[PDB]
C-alpha cells in the first residue's frame, strides 16, 4: 500500500488519536512521572531564605 | 557621476591584528559589502523629468507649474567631508610607526 | 469633454435590423430553462433571451432545448423570446490582453477601458496532433530550490501541484509569475515567458489581493488574471478553464513562449457536476457524470510544445488539485494524476516542523527527467538526489541514536545540513547561477563542521559577498550553462575563503 | 431609427447646459466623493499643491581608532 | 488622482438624467406613431426582397 502515493500512509501523532491500549498506556506515564517532578520542585521551593525569616 | 576604484580586500586588510581585535577588522570588511550593494540598488543617473506631459494631464494651472518651477531649478548639497580627512590623517602617522 | 464622447458613441452605434430563429421558454428553474422552437440551433451554441442574459445549449432533445444561463433566472419568466446569434463561443485574444483582468468571457472588470483586441478564437478547438510536437528540452525556471533540484519542469510538460488546504500552493504558482521578470526585461527573445492566471471560484477579496501583490512586485504588464468567482453563475466556472487555454495558444501558436495556472481544477468537476444533474444526466461514482475524465483530458492535452516547422512555440500548464485529509485515491484525484506528468506533493506536516515550502521529495517525481536541466544544475543536483535519498531511508534513527556507525552518522549529518539548503522564504525567488552555488557549496563537503542553526545565516551572508564581489563568475555560468574545469577551481577557493573568515 | 437618434442628441445639449452643476445629484453625491477622496487622500499622503520639498540629509562621522603595532 | 477620477463621477451622473427623461418625452408624440408605421414597412419593404 504504502510504496505509492495512491495507498495509506502512516503520520505522526496516530498512536494518541487511534485511543486504544497504547494510547492510553502513553497518558498515564506522562502523568506519573511528571507527578514527581511536581513534588521536587514544591519541595525545593520552599527553600527561599526571605520566607523562613517572615516565618 | 564620478566612482573610483579601489584595492584587494584579500588577505591585508581583513588582517589588521589589533590586541585581539580581529572583530574590528571584521567590521571594516562588513561596511564595503554593505554600501558596494546600495550603490548597486541605485544608478548613476535617476530618470528624466517629462515638462510638456505635465501642462496639459495637470491643466489646472498655476498652483502645478509654481512647484515645477522651483523645484526644477533647485540644488542638491552633499555632506561634508570634515571626517574624510581626520580619518585619513591617522593613517599618515601609523605609517610613520609601521 | 466628457459630453463630446458620449454623443461620439451613440452615433458611432450600430441599429440596424436582422431576422432571428426564436423559441418561446417552456420552464425557468434553477437555471436550466426548456425552450420551445430554436429548430436550427447547433450543439453548445450561443443564444440570447430578451432581458440581455446569454445561454448555452447543451441538451438537443426532440421536443425541446436546455439552455444553461449566464447569470440569475430571476430575470426570466415562462413565456419569453430566445432569439439565436448564430455561432459557437469565442473570447477575445491577442497583445491587447497583457496587463488586464476579465472574466470567463473577456470582458473587463477591472474598469480601466475595453480591449482592443482585434482577434476572436473558439474555445472548443482541438491538440495538436503526433507530428507537430517535439520533445522538451528547455528548462522553465521556477525560483524554488527544491522544484529546480529534484523535481524539474520543462517548457510543455504538465506539473501537478497537489495538496491539502492551507500549505502553499497558491503561493508556489505566485513566485513563478515574480521571477520571470528577469527574462521579460532583456533582449534574449527566446527566454521571455508569459504567465496566465485562472481562479475559479473564489472571492473577490482574495483576487483584489493577489493583483496588489502583483502590481507591487512590476509583474502584471505581462501577466492576465482570468476570473470567475464564486457569486458568478454555476457555467461560467466551466468555460473559464477553457477560456484560458485559448489565450495561452494565441502565444504558442506565434513562436512565443507561455505559461498557465488552474486555480483550482477542483472547482471545475464541481460547477459542471451541478450543471449535470440539473439536465437529468445519468450519475456515477460520487454523483459525477460520466464524462468526467473527458472534461479534463481535452483541457490538458492543448499544452504542448511544437516544434521548428510550425513556429517553435510552446505551453506549460500547472494546475492545482486540493485532496481532502491526504487521500489522492478520490474520483477527481486519479482522474487528473493519470492525464499528467509529475506531481508536487506539499504536506502538512512538513509545514509545521519548519520545512518551508514544505515539498515532499519522497513522493514527487517527474517523468521528463533530468533533460530539462541546465548542464550546471544537472551535475551538482544528481548527487544531491542520491544523498538526500540515501537520508530519508535513515530517517527512523536521528530521535535515539548514538550507537552507529561513522558513516550511518555520515549520512545523518549531510542529510540535515543539505535540508536547511532546501528552505526558503516567500517571494524570494532565486537566480539558477545563484542556485547552482549554494548546492556546490553543501554537496562537497565543506559545511559538515558548521552548526545545523547555522546554515541559514551562513547562506544570506554567503550570497549577498558573491554578488557584489565575483560578479564575473556568475556571468560565465550563466552565458556557459556548464560549469567548466577553470570555473570549478575558481568556485573552490571562494567557498574556503569565506568559510575561513566566516563567524564573526 | 435615426427620428430617435436625434431625440437623445437633443437631451443631451439640455444636459449640456449647466449652471449649478449636479442637478439631480444633490448633498448624496456631494457628501460621497468629498468624503471618498478625502479617504483615500489620507491613503495617499499629505502633500499642498504648490509646495516644493527641499531638504538635506547627515551623513555618518567617519571615526577612527588607536592600535598599537611597531 | 483629482483632475481624472472626478471626471468619472459626471460621465456617469450625464446618462442617469437622460435615460430617466426620454420615456416622460416620447410618451406624448403619438403624432410621431403615425409615421412610426409608415417608415417601418418600407423597411420591411427593403427587407422582404432580400430574400426573394
Ligand atoms: N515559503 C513560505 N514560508 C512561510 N510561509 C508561507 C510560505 N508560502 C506560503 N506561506 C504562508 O502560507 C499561508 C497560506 O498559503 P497559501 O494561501 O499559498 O496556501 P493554499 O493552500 O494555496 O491556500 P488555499 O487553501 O486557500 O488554496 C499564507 O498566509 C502564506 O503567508
Ligand atoms: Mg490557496
Amino acid at each position: 500500500s504504502s510504496d505509492t502515493p495512491e495507498g495509506v500512509r502512516s503520520g505522526a501523532g496516530a498512536v494518541r488519536d487511534a485511543g486504544g491500549a497504547f494510547g492510553k498506556k502513553e497518558q498515564a506515564d506522562e502523568e506519573r512521572y511528571f507527578r514527581a517532578r511536581a513534588r521536587e520542585q514544591l519541595a525545593a521551593l520552599k527553600k527561599h531564605h526571605e520566607n523562613e525569616i517572615s516565618h | 557621476r564620478k566612482l573610483a576604484l579601489k584595492a584587494i580586500d584579500w588577505v591585508a586588510f581583513g588582517e589588521i591584528i589589533p590586541r585581539n581585535q580581529k572583530a574590528i577588522a571584521n567590521s571594516l570588511k562588513s561596511w564595503n559589502e554593505t554600501l558596494s550593494t546600495r550603490l548597486a540598488a541605485l544608478p548613476e543617473k535617476p530618470p528624466a523629468i517629462d515638462w510638456a506631459y505635465y501642462k496639459a494631464t495637470v491643466a489646472k494651472a498655476g498652483l502645478v507649474d509654481d512647484f515645477e518651477k522651483k523645484f526644477n531649478a533647485l540644488k542638491v548639497p552633499v555632506p561634508e567631508d570634515k571626517y574624510t580627512a581626520l580619518v585619513d590623517a591617522e593613517e599618515q602617522e601609523d605609517v610613520k610607526r609601521c | 469633454e466628457v459630453s463630446s464622447i458620449l454623443e461620439e458613441r451613440i452615433l458611432g452605434a450600430d441599429t440596424s435590423v436582422d431576422l432571428e430563429e426564436t423559441g418561446r421558454v417552456l420552464s425557468i428553474g434553477d437555471g436550466i430553462a426548456r425552450v420551445h422552437g430554436l429548430r436550427n440551433v447547433q450543439a453548445e451554441e450561443m443564444v440570447e433571451f430578451s432581458s440581455g442574459l446569454k445561454g448555452m445549449s447543451l441538451n438537443l432533445e426532440p421536443d425541446n432545448v436546455g439552455v444553461v444561463v449566464f447569470g440569475n433566472d430571476k430575470l426570466i419568466k415562462e413565456g419569453d423570446i430566445v432569439k439565436r446569434t448564430g455561432a459557437i463561443v469565442d473570447v477575445p485574444v491577442g497583445e491587447e490582453l497583457l496587463g488586464r483582468v476579465v472574466d470567463a468571457l473577456g470582458n473587463a472588470i477591472d474598469g480601466k477601458g475595453p480591449i482592443g483586441s482585434k482577434t476572436r478564437r473558439r474555445v472548443g478547438l482541438k491538440a495538436p496532433g503526433i507530428i507537430p510536437r517535439i520533445s522538451v528540452r528547455e528548462p522553465m525556471q521556477t525560483g524554488i530550490k527544491a522544484v529546480d533540484s529534484l523535481v524539474p519542469i520543462g517548457r510543455g510538460q504538465r506539473e501537478l501541484i497537489i495538496g491539502d488546504r492551507q500549505t502553499g500552493k497558491t503561493s508556489i504558482a505566485i513566485d513563478t509569475i515574480i521571477n520571470q521578470k528577469r527574462f521579460n526585461d532583456g533582449t534574449d527573445e527566446k527566454k521571455k515567458l508569459y504567465c496566465i492566471y485562472v481562479a475559479i471560484g473564489q472571492k473577490r477579496s482574495t483576487v483584489a489581493q493577489l493583483v496588489k501583490r502583483l502590481t507591487d512586485a512590476d509583474a502584471m504588464k505581462y501577466t492576465i488574471v482570468v476570473s470567475a468567482t464564486a457569486s458568478d453563475a454555476a457555467p461560467l466556472q466551466y468555460l473559464a478553464p477553457y477560456s484560458g487555454c485559448s489565450m495561452g495558444e494565441y502565444f504558442r501558436d506565434n513562436g512565443k513562449h507561455a505559461l498557465i495556472i488552474y486555480d483550482d481544477l477542483s472547482k471545475q468537476a464541481v460547477a459542471y457536476r451541478q450543471m449535470s444533474l440539473l439536465l437529468r444526466r445519468p450519475p456515477g461514482r460520487e454523483a459525477y457524470p460520466g464524462d468526467v475524465f473527458y472534461l479534463h483530458s481535452r483541457l490538458l492535452e492543448r499544452a504542448a510544445k511544437m516544434n521548428d516547422a510550425f513556429g517553435g512555440g510552446s505551453l506549460t500548464a500547472l494546475p492545482v488539485i486540493e485532496t481532502q485529509a491526504g487521500d489522492v485515491s478520490a474520483y477527481i484525484p486519479t482522474n487528473v494524476i493519470s492525464i499528467t506528468d509529475g506531481q508536487i506533493f506539499l504536506e502538512t506536516e512538513l509545514f509545521y516542523k519548519g520545512i518551508r515550502p514544505a515539498i515532499n521529495v519522497g513522493l514527487s517525481v517527474s517523468r521528463v527527467g533530468s533533460a530539462a536541466q541546465t548542464r550546471a544544475m544537472k551535475q551538482v543536483a544528481g548527487t544531491m538526489k542520491l544523498e538526500l535519498a540515501q537520508y530519508r531511508e535513515v530517517a527512523a534513527f536521528a530521535q535515539f541514536g548514538s550507537d552507529l556507525d561513522a558513516a550511518t552518522q555520515q549520512l545523518l549529518s549531510r542529510g540535515v545540513r543539505l535540508t536547511e539548503l532546501l528552505k526558503q522564504g516567500q517571494y524570494a525567488p532565486m537566480a539558477i547561477e545563484e542556485q547552482v552555488a549554494v548546492i556546490y557549496a553543501g554537496v562537497r563537503g565543506y559545511l559538515d563542521k558548521l552548526e545545523p542553526s547555522k546554515i541559514t545565516k551562513f547562506e544570506n551572508a554567503f550570497l549577498s559577498h558573491v554578488i557584489s564581489q565575483h560578479q564575473a563568475l556568475l556571468g560565465k555560468i550563466r552565458a556557459d550553462g556548464k560549469i567548466s574545469e577553470e570555473t570549478d577551481a575558481k568556485l573552490k577557493e571562494i567557498v574556503t575563503n569565506f568559510l575561513a573568515g566566516f563567524e564573526a | 431609427v435615426q427620428k430617435l437618434f436625434v431625440d437623445k442628441i437633443r437631451e443631451y445639449r439640455t444636459k449640456r447646459q449647466t449652471s449649478g452643476g449636479p442637478v439631480d445629484a444633490g448633498p448624496e453625491y456631494q457628501q460621497d466623493l468629498d468624503r471618498e477622496l478625502f479617504k483615500l487622500k489620507q491613503m495617499y499622503g499629505k502633500a499642498d499643491m504648490n509646495t516644493f520639498p527641499n531638504f538635506t540629509f547627515e551623513d555618518p562621522k567617519f571615526e577612527a581608532v588607536e592600535k598599537p603595532q611597531s | 488622482s483629482v483632475q481624472n477620477m472626478m471626471r468619472q463621477k459626471e460621465q456617469e451622473h450625464m446618462i442617469r438624467w437622460v435615460e430617466k427623461h426620454v420615456v416622460q418625452s416620447i410618451s406624448a408624440q403619438q403624432e410621431k406613431e403615425t409615421i412610426a408605421k409608415c417608415i417601418a414597412d418600407l423597411k420591411l419593404l427593403a427587407k422582404k426582397a432580400q430574400a426573394q
